[PDB]
């Protein structure tokens, strides 16, 4: 049991760390999207 | 020669009027572009 639980706890630590990476992978897209908007605003500045 | 001077003054004044109208029309166009730019700025903040 303690060996099995050791592996379960290790898994939980891995789950949190993959979840942290997962969040970064979603926040970054939101950042790419705000950048895309920023780029379009800059394109309009060129139009001006 | 008095009609001559009068006419010249009318002509120069006529052209000055045309220019002021031109400049105000041009200002309106730049404002419209700036409004589009500001809308993108607002969208950028929503993206953030």
């Amino acid at each position: 049991i303690s060996q099995s639980e050791t592996y379960r706890r290790r898994r939980q630590e891995w789950e949190i760390q993959r979840n942290n990476a997962e969040a970064e992978l979603k926040q970054i897209d939101a950042q790419l999207k705000s950048l895309a908007v920023r780029r379009e605003a800059a394109v309009l500045q060129k139009t001006s | 020669t008095q009609f001559g001077s009068t006419l010249q003054n009318i002509i120069e004044r006529q052209d000055a009027e045309a220019l002021n109208a031109l400049l105000q029309n041009q200002a309106a166009e730049l404002i419209l572009t700036n409004l589009s730019i500001q809308d993108k700025t607002i969208e950028e903040l929503d993206a953030e």
